[PDB]
């Protein structure tokens, strides 16, 4: 059950 | 456990390996350390590979088809040195990704287009010991067919190296800076699961088991036994030559297999249990084995050194400019005709055996 990944989270 | 990085982020701490130093992954100096690493490996890994490449070329007696695919081999290593060491270097000491996620991806298919070529290349040459074992009729055989089967492999190793770029898996390794198929999601989008099963077992772990398949059958034949001499349990000088050619291809081949199957085997295991820790899932592990892999670059050119007096020599001979090929020289064929170079004493048009031209050469 990982994270899923964020682009607004991305730099 | 996981985030998108192998740490977790019970801490705000975990930052893109895109954006920020992944320095709470590991000790800083560890991450100078990797790239010590790596800056040593550039310089063996350029000279070794440029020093078979640039011999064998160079020697006009080393021409045989063997050759060929060894160049092959040499060429994949001297990407690796010039191309993907470099970028795995410059983001050891910056810590992450400086490149973005644009690099990631031109960072991961070249080396991956490099591991995949490597593994099949053996293949080929294990067919080709296989077959020069059972048939040495010369005639079944073509230089140019070889270059074909070398560019095939190429074209097979973009079957696997260029689909990640076409909408499929991505990502960096655990430290890392180093970037990788996508083990540890299911990206859904990017149907992830599929490709991570098939690239391994297709790409990496086929291939291995023809080799060993084909490696098996010349068991039956050429043996590691063969005697100095012709003389003894030897059928020709060429044929005990040839033993030596072989077993030079055996240990090329374990020495890719102990370097590269750790990475193989943890692809696996984090795609069964990912989001979870292995022994331990950790960033160690997985940054321990894909740098190791690197480390194959350099082997094969220590190998030849050791393994084969031909090239020892030869190789001499292209080190001091001069001939100065004291040592004993090949004494065989350095050359057929005698030493063997670009001049020297690699002789135009060396000579032919048998009325007619028993090999393709002198043509």
């Amino acid at each position: 059950r990982p994270k899923p990944q964020q682009f607004f989270g991305l730099m | 456990d996981n985030v998108l990085p192998v740490d977790s982020d019970l801490s705000p701490n975990i930052s893109t390996n895109t954006s920020e130093p992944n320095q709470f992954v590991q000790p800083a100096w560890q991450i100078v350390l990797w790239a010590a690493a790596y800056t040593v490996i550039v310089v063996t890994s350029v000279v070794g590979n440029v020093v078979v490449m640039w011999i064998i070329l160079a020697h006009k007696r080393m021409r045989t088809v063997t050759n060929y695919f060894l160049v092959n081999l040499a060429f994949a290593e001297a990407s690796m040195a010039a191309f993907n060491t470099v970028v795995n270097f410059t983001y050891a000491v910056h810590n992450e990704w400086y490149y973005g996620l644009f690099y990631c991806k031109f960072h991961n298919f070249f080396p991956i287009a490099a591991v995949f070529a490597s593994i099949y290349s053996m293949t080929a040459v294990a067919f080709d010991r296989y077959m020069a074992i059972i048939h040495p009729l010369q005639p079944r055989l073509s230089a140019t067919a070889t270059k074909v089967v070398i560019c095939v492999i190429w074209v097979l190793a973009l079957l696997l190296a260029f689909p990640q770029g076409y909408y499929s898996t991505t990502e960096t390794m655990p430290s890392r800076v180093v970037c990788m198929i996508e083990w540890p999601e299911h990206p859904n989008k990017i149907y992830e699961k599929v490709y991570h099963i098939c690239v391994t077992v297709l790409i990496y772990f086929l291939p291995l088991l023809v080799i060993g398949y084909a490696y098996t059958v010349v068991g039956i034949t050429l043996w590691a036994s063969e005697i100095p001499g012709d003389s003894s349990d030897r059928y020709h000088e060429q044929v005990s030559a040839k033993r030596k050619v072989v077993k030079m291809m055996i240990v090329v081949v374990c020495t890719f297999a102990i370097c590269w199957l750790p990475f193989h085997i943890f692809f696996l295991l984090p795609y069964i249990n990912p989001d979870l820790y292995l022994k331990k899932f950790i960033q160690q592990v997985y940054l321990a084995i894909m740098w190791l892999a690197m480390s194959s670059t350099m082997y094969n050119p220590i190998i030849y050194c050791c393994l084969n007096d031909r090239f020892r020599l030869g190789f001499k001979h292209a080190f001091r400019c001069c001939p100065f090929i004291s040592a004993g020289d090949y004494e065989g064929l350095e050359m057929k005709s005698t030493r063997y170079l670009q001049t020297q004493g690699s002789v135009y048009k060396v000579s032919r055996l048998e009325t007619t031209i028993s090999t393709v050469v002198g043509a």
